[PDB]
């Protein structure tokens, strides 16, 4: 939902920058909150963990 | 200098320490890893 | 023995210079066979990183490795880290990303870096505060890792403090 | 399925288990480099190798700052963001029976 997504190269060939928008991304990841769930409702802490 | 003194001083005490691997294709207890707790180069 | 120097880095420096930085040195020479590999990487890509490490280990069974750095990568050390997971070779990190402060090495693991830890870093600051007779303070930290330790460190430093 | 009718799309991309992690390594940086994944989940529990490494590919991926997500594995060495730039995963570590 957001502009400046970048992708992630094929960082073999010539490519030895970071990824612009990964702890952007992870912040997201660990912003995500979720009601739904097989084994249970899962939600990432301070640690990143369930 | 700090590894060649690791060498010397254990080379002393047992002399085939250098035992590495031959490959990463196709897949030792007297190792320098508790022994060169301190060391000595030059002062 | 045979140690390989390699260097990843963008400050030209040659390296036949590395190669004189041994021959007249090693007065007391106690090995029989020592040899430098003195090469220079300018992409630090962990594909290549592999590659070369097994390329050089496999080239006439390499015992030692030092590795330098001028970018601001600390996980290729991690990498070396896991080198020295499996190759079972004493590593060194010289300064860069070669020898950022990874918190906790492993008994599986040989590597070394070169530079102070955040506690010592920690003790040094703390000695520049008692220096100047600057008593009060405050600790702000933001939710980047490492803060407990930093933390309890503190605390427990001030616990064995003469200063009050 | 139930993700609109916009352009996007997901491939599936899988690697097994290798006995030797250095080309566990080998297999996961080329075939994800290569693939340019953008998620990456690691599912390995039931290795000869009784540590529980998934330290490659978690590595490999926090250079680039790719996620790792772990699955089954629960030791709290892990726990360190700082060590493994890019590792989350939604098991809990015994630290946390405490
Ligand atoms: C993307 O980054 C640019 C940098 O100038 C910023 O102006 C813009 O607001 C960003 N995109 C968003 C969040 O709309
Ligand atoms: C635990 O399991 C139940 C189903 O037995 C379900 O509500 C959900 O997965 C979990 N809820 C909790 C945390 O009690
Ligand atoms: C270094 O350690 C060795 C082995 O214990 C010992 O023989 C030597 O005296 C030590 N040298 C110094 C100066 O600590
Ligand atoms: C620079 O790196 C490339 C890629 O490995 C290599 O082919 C070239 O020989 C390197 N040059 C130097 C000065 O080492
Ligand atoms: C999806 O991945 C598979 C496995 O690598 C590959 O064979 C196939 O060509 C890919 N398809 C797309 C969407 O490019």
């Amino acid at each position: 939902e957001k502009e400046n997504i970048t992708d992630p190269p094929r960082g073999c060939v010539g490519n030895t920058n970071i990824w612009k928008t990964g702890p952007l991304f992870k912040r997201v990841l660990m912003s995500s909150k979720y009601a739904d769930g097989v084994t249970g409702r899962v939600e990432f802490n301070e640690d990143g963990d369930r | 200098g700090i590894l060649t003194t690791a060498a010397s001083s254990m080379l002393e005490k047992f002399s085939y320490i250098p035992e590495a691997k031959a490959s990463c294709y196709g897949q030792p207890l007297h190792t320098l890893h508790q022994f060169m707790v301190n060391v000595t180069w030059d002062g | 023995l045979n140690i390989a120097v390699l260097l990843g880095h963008s400050h030209d420096v040659t390296e036949r210079e590395l190669r004189n930085l041994w021959g007249p040195e090693q007065a007391t020479g106690l090995p029989l066979d020592v040899n430098v590999v003195a090469l220079l990487m300018n992409r630090t890509d962990p594909k290549s990183l592999i590659t070369h490490v097994c390329d050089l280990m496999s080239g006439a069974r390499i015992h030692g490795l030092v590795f330098g750095d001028d970018t601001d990568q600390e996980a290729v050390a991690q990498m070396l880290d896991f080198i020295s997971s499996q190759t079972f070779i004493p590593i060194l990190g010289i300064s860069g990303g070669a020898s950022m402060i990874m918190a906790d090495k492993d008994p599986t693991s040989t590597f070394f870096q070169f530079g102070a830890s955040i506690q010592q870093q920690a003790t040094v600051m703390l000695k520049i505060m008692q220096d100047y007779d600057w008593h009060v303070f405050s600790l702000v930290t933001t939710i980047f890792p490492g803060y407990r330790d930093f933390i309890s460190f503190i605390k427990t430093t001030v616990d064995n403090s003469f200063v009050g | 399925k139930r993700h609109g009718s916009w352009k996007i799309q997901l491939n599936a991309t899988s690697v097994t288990h290798k006995p030797n992690a250095i080309q566990m390594a080998l297999s996961v940086c080329e075939d994800l480099i290569s693939s340019q994944v953008y998620a990456i989940l690691v599912s390995h529990p039931p290795t000869p190798n009784d540590h529980f490494t998934p330290t490659p590919v978690s590595y490999t991926a926090g250079f680039y700052r790719i996620p790792v997500l772990g699955l089954t594995t629960r030791m709290s060495i892990y726990s360190d963001k700082s060590i493994h730039l890019s590792f989350l995963r939604t098991v809990p570590p015994y630290s946390h029976q405490s």
